[PDB]
């Protein structure tokens, strides 16, 4: 998909870390009010995902990220495996207490 | 067997290429509702226009006709025409109403869709100016890029399958691929060229399609990729010998794919390796100094 | 080969409390094998169209598989015993030993 | 389920499009007040030209009727007079003034824009040059940019929402449409063009528009796109047989869409799948072999 | 050389602290193994400068 449309990693990469903040700016006061200028831009859906633009043509037509790849949910890179009475693995937690406690 | 996919992007016949021209210069008295990126079919009227050019030269024709000329004297004056540019068929018009021939009407040569057009309403056309370029798409073509350094992983026993990822549901038929002289200097890429069967027009020109290839090899000794253990200086496997005794056997590896090593040799067909378990068993023959005395065994 | 043949991480969704992980990598199939990754497609600059193999060899080979070091320069330990026997000697005949042979 | 709103440009109507050129060689004597951008309607002055070629013939004619010529004599050389490139309505002229006309008045053939003019004061005037292309705008179009993948679906839409925000009120349902046959390549986009009427003139070329899709495909298989594992080219899924044990199943992808993925075949309705990729662990725990370790 | 080459001081910098680094592509599994992807890429020679 790269190749086809002239997107490289390179680019992806600088372009999704690019777009999943919000911004702040300053307030504007009005009814003696203080009113906060908010700005969204967090990703939420998978079509925030989907919806990150790449490359845009002077047209108007722009390529997004669902074009160059496909964001599916999986796990993630694992240090250590803790398995349940070898009918299951499982996730728990254990409880260290204050050395001297 | 070898396999590998590719880009590729869908593209028009080049073999369906017509430019057409007036035969003489005149100008244009009626343009058709068409443009660029159209869809015209073989006849599809493009322009109307005035050619003067020829009106001197069929007067002189009907002249005779009425002056009780020769038979001869007519063919003579008709490829007088025929190689003035007139058109055989606007000719024969000529013949079969006696009347002088001044407003033409230029048609679409092949089915395909409009690329160019530089002649519209208003405009006065010359021998050169393009009334409208027209490119085929029926056997549609779709080109592939092959790197140069994997140029070698095509062959003519090469398998190859299209797949169009804007049609899911159209099984394509390609009917000839060919794997042209030269290289994309570019993009370094090797141009591999296959036409498809669109009977239906739903393979439109632009969009990407993935190539698969499938490659015969040298015939070789074939094992599981899970069989084969790389330390990158011995290439070893685990055997599973008649008694059930597992022993540790070197071989020389050739190349891999489809999850499916290939040794040059080391093993005997019929022989079987272990695929799961693969590496609790080397180690325990680690430990057991088995990998030890096989390797000391030489 | 951070990004696109690891499982590199890249970004952050920030969900509530929570807070989730999001990298950058090819389908596994590109990176299946040693081989695989010698035909590994790269979209250089000049948007020409390569394998990684182009522009590196790739080798499998053993090697390290941790770093013990102490005092921040590497070092080799040396195991030596006996079941039961004597101490206050043994050290000095090596001391001595090592440093002569 | 699909729900799309595809970008879309507003643009003139290239079956309204013309370029006016001079029939002969001449020289500009006046060119009145109009320039690039301007709005023109049919039989709007442009320029003044004097145009020496007719000259011969014109008289050749007016001779002829000064000494009562034949009347197929007549006929002739006004017919010499077209062919060679003069006006119907100049040559009407020449008979009823009776004089040989020398200057000549192009005026615009259809209403329009202005989009190129190249012609002014003080100039020649050339068979090849341009003294103004005007383009109209009353059926104006629109061209949205489609993505090249739901090709298999738009192809058999039954209507679109055309929006635009230089005008939020002009919103109208397209249910008529003209699907190119040529995909863009700089983007891989489909080409879906349409004619809004613009009898206010407020869809001017050069704004933006939006082409709304919502629609769904023809009934098909379709699992949880959580349930799919997909390796770069082998994928399955996890299926749960009757005894409630895992095993893998090839199946082949149509396409997903909103979170579910409709398949092509690989296994029939009602088998219960596992939704999950978690089975396996994402640094590199080959996915063909983590798969037979679920079945011995 | 600058000159003639049609290359910037701030150019050749920006090239230089971008060439001497080793980089970790995560692991491969194959054979049941932990196989880790390492990258070279630190200056050892001269030629690398060069």
């Amino acid at each position: 998909r790269l190749a086809q449309y002239g997107i490289s990693l390179a680019e992806v990469k600088s372009a999704l870390d690019a777009s999943n903040q919000e911004a702040g700016g300053s307030s504007i006061e009005l009814a003696e009010a203080e009113y906060m200028v908010r700005a969204s831009g967090y990703l939420q859906t998978l079509d925030d995902f989907n919806h990150i633009v790449l490359k845009a043509s002077e047209n108007g037509v722009p390529v997004y990220l669902r074009d160059v790849a496909k964001v599916q949910i999986g796990p993630e890179m694992r240090r250590g495996i803790a398995e349940l009475n070898g009918e299951g693995e499982v996730a728990g937690g254990v409880v260290i207490l204050r050395s001297g406690k | 067997t070898f396999a590998q996919s590719f880009p590729a992007n869908v593209s028009y016949n080049e073999y369906q290429y017509a430019i057409v021209q007036a035969r003489a210069a005149g100008f244009i008295d009626k343009v058709y509702p068409l443009t660029v990126g159209d869809k015209v079919q073989k006849g599809t009227p493009l322009l109307d226009l005035t050619i003067p050019d020829w009106v001197e030269a069929q007067s002189e024709y009907l002249l005779l006709r009425e002056t009780g000329g020769t038979a001869t004297q007519t063919e003579g004056i008709l490829e007088r025409l025929r190689l003035a540019g007139m058109p055989e068929a606007d000719i024969r018009r000529l013949i079969a109403t006696q009347k002088i021939q001044t407003r033409f009407t230029l048609k679409a040569p092949i089915d395909g869709v409009i690329t160019a057009f530089d002649l519209r309403a208003g405009m006065n056309i010359a021998k050169d100016n393009v009334v409208a370029k027209i490119q085929g798409m029926d056997p549609v073509w779709v080109t592939a890029a092959i790197p140069e350094s994997i140029a070698w992983l095509v062959k003519d026993a090469s398998q190859f399958t299209l797949t169009v990822p804007a049609r899911p549901d159209k099984t394509l038929t390609i009917r000839k691929w060919t794997l042209l002289p030269g290289v994309d200097a570019a993009t370094r890429t090797l141009q591999l060229r296959l036409e498809v069967d669109n009977a239906d027009e739903a393979l439109k020109p632009g969009m990407n399609a993935w190539l698969q290839l499938n490659t015969a090899s040298e015939p070789m000794l074939l094992i599981p990729s899970q069989a084969l253990i790389d330390t990158g200086s011995e290439q070893r496997v685990i055997t599973v010998d008649a008694d059930g005794r597992f022993v540790p056997k070197r071989v020389a590896v050739f190349q891999a794919s489809q999850g499916v090593t290939a040794l040059r040799s080391g093993l005997a067909e019929g022989e079987k390796v272990v695929s799961s378990g693969l590496f609790l068993i080397d180690s325990e023959a680690n430990i057991s100094g088995a990998l030890e005395r096989m390797r000391s065994e030489s | 080969v951070t990004s696109a043949v690891g499982g590199a991480m890249v970004g952050e969704t920030v969900e509530g409390i929570a807070r989730y992980p999001i990298n950058l990598r090819y389908p596994q199939s590109w990176r299946d094998s040693p081989q695989a990754l010698r035909q590994l497609p790269i979209l250089t600059p000049m948007k020409q169209q390569i394998t990684l193999a182009d522009v590196a060899d790739i080798k499998v080979s053993t090697g390290p598989s941790m770093l013990k070091t102490e005092n921040a320069r590497p070092t080799s330990w040396i195991y030596i015993d006996a079941r039961d026997r004597d101490m206050v000697s043994v050290v000095h005949d090596l001391q001595k030993a090592i440093a002569e042979k």
